[PDB]
RNA sequence: GUGAACAGCCUCUAGUUGAUAGAAUAAUGUAGAUAAGGGAAGUCGGCAAAAUAGAUCCGUAACUUCGGGAUAAGGAUUGGC
RNA sequence: GCGUUGGAUACCCACUAAUAGGGAACGGCUGGGUUUAGACCGUCGUGAGACAGGUUAGUUUUACCCUACUGAUGAAUGUUACCGCAAUAGUAAUUGAACUUAGUACGAGAGGAACAGUUCAUUCGGAUAAUUGGUUUUUGCGGCUGUCUGAUCAGGCAUUGCCGCGAAGCUACCAUCCGCUGGAUUAUGGCUGAACGCCUCUAAGUCAGAAUCCAUGCUAGAACGCGGUGAUUUC
RNA sequence: UGUACAACGGGGUAUUGUAAGCAGUAGAGUAGCGUUACGAUCUGCUGAGAUUAAGCCUUUGUUGUCUGAUUUGU
């Protein structure tokens, strides 16, 4: 039993999900969804479709190179079973996942800084450019306050 | 091919059935009975804990309603001649 | 399951009814195989016999060597384009339908098989697994 | 006159399965009932004790 | 003259007539044979079909091609909160068959089971069993006499139980009440068990256990009026045939001058009573287990409920039964689980199930994640999260 | 689902993939082998006039020249420029075999890339000379 | 307007908004579509559908009354800026 | 009891456990045929025409009636509600392969079983939608052509405009699951035993034994078969 | 007259594929005086925006509703 990643969008492929295509050169293409399978059959570029992890990594929407991302790789050289080593691995997986989530959050925040400054500049320009609507707003507020007073 | 009603196959099935399958069934029944008794005992204990805070002849008719209804029904059947056992 | 097969066979979705044409995956000189019969097929009115991966069929060579043509020979299906379910938990399919020429004992006429070979067929036929270079 | 008529739950009041809502017939009968009530009032009868003691429909040409 | 080509008939003549079932709860027609030496036990249980999901099984089946291998199998989930024992019925044997002699009820009945006796609960004065409850006063005369009558004369003992439908996500508030045969010791012991269990609950793991073959009795999903082609599986007529092609071309061509009862005709499809047998229990999950959806191979802490809940049903917050394969009925229908009528002689009844993984992805779409935490970890940080 | 997409991208009507075409173009020996093919009667133009990028045979040299003077061939050449998107790309995008994917990208940038570009330039000038 | 075009589709002027209606969406129909893998194995019979199709370029056989066959066949292309 | 096929043009080819014969016609669609008017060739006839013949083209269009059959309501025997019984009627499973027995019995050899214990599949049947696939008026999301609303935005029409994806529902040997066990027998093999001082399976009696019969199990539930149980009206 | 019901709203769960608007120095070039103007497209704010029961799940919020008609007795 093993979780696979989709060839097109890198989403997890749990047992009994998606479909696999085998090419003449023995290459297995596993797709989590009929959507990804049909996109592959139509020969679209996953690095051009914005909803794929390939596009996100290529465009820098999420972090791609990190020390937390080197703990998972295919082990072609097996190791003898050890109960304490298994317990240590199980604890380490949770710790690494927590650290990776924190680092991804920091990466997103660093990417999205500046939005508040841009929004404030846009709001200032709109307020400076619309005087008549502000006068209507002031009249409405004053009439509402007079209604509340009386 | 031998049918589901084939005598030799059914005899072999009975020979198999009197052994390990019946042993497994009996063991499962004993375990289920033990769990049922434990479930009853746990319910009794919880009811007792909840109440801690708060603190034969079968002859004749069943009841008067049954007597009245059955007498009326038999009289109705006798009057209408719709009785199964009595003329 | 046919003479020469190694054990029982679980059901695979049928993709090749009678009249289908598949490629020839061995090196005996045949190019394609035209299915005229399916070994081990059942009997039902109006229903065409159909073969899946790992089945033995009776086929005639349409393209290839003229010595191989105009004859009926046993073949074993090694690839199919119709998707089928594996018990490990995925549906899968190949690019094309492909078979190899064999004998009634399940022994290959050719010496090697080009392209991938299905796991089910390789496990069911020892000679296919012996002549396969790629097994899934 | 109820061959090949649909079935409704509103017929269970009268113990039937086939009932309808003939609007034109109901309006004509309502007009005649109103006229009969007016005639009874003109005669001076008690309106609360009146019941339809006879009603008859015949085929006109 | 003879038909030129032989073919089997379309459909089963033993499942006639194909009419709608008389009730939404299917009747149990046969209970397991009573062995007087065994301890007292219920012969059946009641539950609600919640939905289906997928498992991975580490199969141990000697002689099989999938011995020591993993198999992906479909399962059915039945929500089974504990039933409540509220009555007992005695049956005597007559030359005309079994006859119910007497029925004894418990002192207190909940409104959930009282609603079963009403068509208009909100307008009613809720007077059910009010005078009956007065018979328990001053040493329970009458109640004791009827229990003694059951002990003296009855040859079959059944217990009246009802479901706790208020624990399910269902919008229906009216509970389901049914008779379950008591198989076990003597008649007196059965009566004593019923009297002691009055107003008490019975859980599903005190009736069934894992690796057991059971039977599912239920009414199938209805489909209304259906033609012969999909009702009986008949072959379609050629294209643009006059008077339709989804028909049987000739319903009679011979002497009897009638339509035979064995000829396919259009009519009701579905909503029929069915009793399917030999469904293996893959898991008896407890409602208080925080990881009843986890295994020894899958260490993720999760419940049996899929993401977004079961479609059209909801979440599973009670004890549940996971059996392999499919059972008759659709989701949220009441089903009866019955003990096997015979000792099964197949090795599958002796096989022990060890699940490696249970699917909990969303059934409302092409679900790719097992938990919302997994979905969040895969997607990352969104606009609204910052 | 729709008829056009079904009858174009049916399984039996599949075409050669971009990564395989990239591997064909990478080595000079493979380019020479595809340029010098045995005369096959089952291929258009006796197996001659074969565009490697589009993996397409032409019946005539003028047909090949007109295909080269076309936007479809330019689209294929534009597609064949970057990384061919093997399974390692999706694995590293999911967070799997990241070092292997980075090493593959570095090898493509250093060794495979410029040699493939030079082979493409040589093929282009050879087609221009022979056409 | 698009387009070779009194074609098809949309619009201005002008002119209509007429044809018993309302509520549900079973089977069977009438009219119109889609379909995995195989591809005529169906049927007396490829009936019916599907496939093709505009324009530009390359190229086009037997036969022939030398006028044709011919758009024979078989290939490549088409947007926007 | 249960099956008895797929094709080619009465015979062949193949698959298969097998491709047995026949009756309810020969006492609904559909091709050959009764095919009337058109036409051509052949034979005969002085001719109108006929035929030893051969070819081609050629309108007949119910059901809403009664019954039968399939499904669906329903008055009345105090009212109403819940839980049940089972007369009767129907009934269902089928075939092949594989491991082991075993390269064992048997056999100069060449070859070569079965019972007991296990695993799959064919045909049929009943379900089911977790997964895969099909389907799209979810007109859900996006895109494209032409035109129209001054342009952007947002939209109309193109008798579902077209294209891609598409949940939900429905659905597929294109998907998955499930489909049993007691009595009595047939042919036959016997026991005791006369007829008949031998003998004898039969005469009296009696033991086993078929995919057979009747039951178990499954479906319906007599709307004029039945039982147990709850409540039973303040103008 | 309430783990009451309904209409909205909120949170999940799914479908699609990155909204309107603003900006850039990215943009084949062309015109005028390195700059400006036009410019398919590209990039950022933006897995954004839109839809989500009509037969999906859940709900410490808002607003309302709880009512008419007929009949039945041993
Ligand atoms: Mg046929
Ligand atoms: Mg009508
Ligand atoms: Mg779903
Ligand atoms: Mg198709
Ligand atoms: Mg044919
Ligand atoms: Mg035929
Ligand atoms: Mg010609
Ligand atoms: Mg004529
Ligand atoms: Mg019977
Ligand atoms: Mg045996
Ligand atoms: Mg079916
Ligand atoms: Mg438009
Ligand atoms: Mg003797
Ligand atoms: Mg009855
Ligand atoms: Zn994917
Ligand atoms: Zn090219």
């Amino acid at each position: 039993m093993r979780i696979y990643q989709c060839h097109f969008c890198s989403s997890p492929c749990y047992p009994g999900h998606g479909i696999m295509f085998v090419r003449n050169d023995a290459k297995e293409f596993r797709f989590c969804r009929s959507k990804c399978h049909k996109a592959f059959k139509q020969r679209r570029n996953p690095r051009k479709l914005k909803w794929t992890k390939a596009f996100r990594k290529a465009a820098g929407k999420e972090l791609a190179v990190d020390s937390t991302l080197t703990f998972a790789q295919r082990r072609n050289v097996p190791v003898r079973y050890n109960r304490e080593l298994v317990a240590t691995t199980l604890k380490a997986m949770a710790r690494i996942e927590e650290i990776r989530q924190k680092r991804e959050r920091a990466f997103y925040k660093n990417r999205m800084r500046g939005n508040k400054e841009k929004d404030f500049l846009r709001d200032k320009k709109l307020v400076e450019s619309n005087p008549e609507l502000l006068r209507i707003r002031e009249v409405e507020i004053a009439r509402k306050l007079a209604k509340e007073q009386e | 091919a031998k049918s589901l009603r084939a005598s030799s196959h059914l005899n072999a099935k009975s020979v198999k059935r009197r052994g390990v399958f019946q042993k497994a069934v009996d063991a499962r029944e004993q375990r289920i009975s033990d769990k049922l008794k434990e479930d009853l005992l746990k319910q009794k204990l919880e009811d007792l804990k909840k109440k801690e805070e708060q603190g034969i002849s079968t002859s004749g008719w069943r009841d008067g309603r049954h007597h009245t209804y059955k007498k009326a029904k038999l009289m109705k059947q006798s009057k209408k001649k719709t009785s199964f056992t009595r003329f | 399951s046919g003479n020469g097969a190694q054990g029982t066979k679980f059901r695979i979705s049928l993709g090749l009814p009678v009249g289908a044409i598949m490629n020839c995956a061995d090196n005996s000189g045949a190019r394609n195989l035209y299915i005229i019969a399916v070994k081990g097929s059942g009997s039902r009115l109006n229903r065409l016999p159909a073969a899946s991966l790992g089945d033995m069929v009776m086929a005639t060579v349409k393209k290839g060597k003229p010595e191989l043509r105009k004859k009926v020979m046993p073949a074993i299906v090694v690839r199919q384009a119709k998707s089928w379910r594996r018990r490990d938990g995925v549906f899968l399919y190949f690019e094309d339908n492909a078979g190899v020429i064999a004998n009634p004992k399940g022994e290959m006429k050719g010496s090697a098989i080009t392209g991938p070979v299905g796991k089910e067929c390789a496990d069911l036929w020892p000679r296919v697994a012996s002549n396969s270079g790629v097994v899934v | 006159f109820n061959s090949s008529i649909g079935r409704t739950a509103q017929g269970k009041e009268f113990g039937v399965t086939k009932a309808r809502w003939p609007a034109k017939s109901v309006k004509f009968v309502q007009g005649l009932l109103q006229n009969a009530a007016a005639n009874a009032e003109a005669k001076g009868l008690d309106a609360t004790k009146l019941y339809v003691s006879h009603i008859q429909v015949n085929q006109a040409p | 003259s003879h038909r030129k080509y032989e073919a089997p008939r379309h459909g089963h003549l033993g499942f006639l007539p194909r009419k709608r079932a008389a009730s939404i709860r299917a009747r149990v027609k046969a209970f397991p044979k009573d062995d007087r030496s065994k301890p007292v036990a219920l012969t059946s249980f009641l539950g609600y079909k919640a939905g289906m999901t997928t498992i991975v099984r580490d199969l141990d089946r000697p002689g099989s091609k999938f011995h020591k291998r993993e198999v992906v199998e479909a399962v059915t989930v039945v929500d089974t909160p504990p039933v409540v024992v509220v009555g007992v019925v005695g049956y005597v044997e007559t030359p005309r068959g079994l006859r119910s002699l007497t029925t004894v009820w418990a002192e207190h009945l909940s409104d959930e089971v009282k609603r079963r006796f009403y068509k208009n609960w909100y307008k009613s004065k809720k007077k059910a069993f009010t005078k009956y409850s007065a018979k328990y006063a001053q040493d329970g005369a009458g109640i004791e006499r009827e229990l003694a009558r059951i002990k003296k004369y009855a040859s079959v003992v059944r217990v009246l139980v009802h479901t706790q439908i208020r624990k399910t996500p269902l919008a229906q508030k009216k509970a389901h009440l049914a008779e379950i045969q008591l198989n076990g010791g003597s008649i007196s012991e059965k009566v004593d068990w019923a009297r002691e269990h009055f107003e008490k609950t019975v859980a599903v793991d005190s009736v069934f256990e894992q690796n057991e073959m059971i039977d599912a009795i239920a009414v199938t999903k209805g489909h209304g009026f259906e033609g012969v082609t999909h009702r009986w599986g008949t072959k379609k007529l050629p294209r643009k045939t006059h008077r339709g092609l989804r028909k049987v071309a000739c319903i009679g061509a011979w002497h009897p001058a009638h339509v035979m009862w064995s000829v396919a005709r259009a009519g009701q499809r579905g909503y029929h009573s069915r009793t399917s047998i030999n469904h293996k229990i893959y898991r008896v999950g407890k409602g208080d287990d925080e990881a009843n959806g986890a295994t020894s191979f899958d260490r993720t802490k999760k419940t049996i409920t899929p993401m977004g809940g079961f479609v059209h049903y909801g979440e599973i917050k009670n004890d549940f039964i996971m059996v392999k394969g499919c059972i008759p009925g659709n989701r949220k229908r009441i089903v009866t689980l019955r003990k096997s009528l015979y000792t099964n002689t197949s090795r599958k009844a002796l096989e022990e199930v060890s699940l490696k993984w249970i699917d909990t992805a969303s059934k409302f779409g092409k679900g790719r994640f097992q938990t919302p935490a997994e979905k969040h970890a895969f997607m990352g940080t969104l606009k609204k999260d910052l | 689902m729709g008829r056009y997409s079904v009858k174009r991208y049916k399984t039996k009507r599949r075409t050669r993939d971009l990564d395989l075409i990239y591997n064909d173009l990478s080595t000079k020996e493979s380019v020479q082998k595809l340029l010098n093919q045995p005369l096959d009667e089952t291929k258009p133009g006796l197996g001659q006039h074969y565009c490697i990028h589009c993996a397409k045979y032409m019946e005539t040299a003028i047909a090949l020249k007109t295909h080269l003077k076309g936007k479809v061939h330019k689209r294929r050449v534009k597609e064949l420029r970057g990384v061919p998107y093997t399974q390692e790309v999706s694995d590293a995008a999911a967070g799997y075999n990241l070092n292997k994917f980075l090493n593959r990208v570095q090898e493509i940038t250093q060794s495979v890339g410029p040699e493939k570009e030079s082979n493409e330039a040589l093929l282009k000038e050879h087609l221009d000379s022979t056409l």
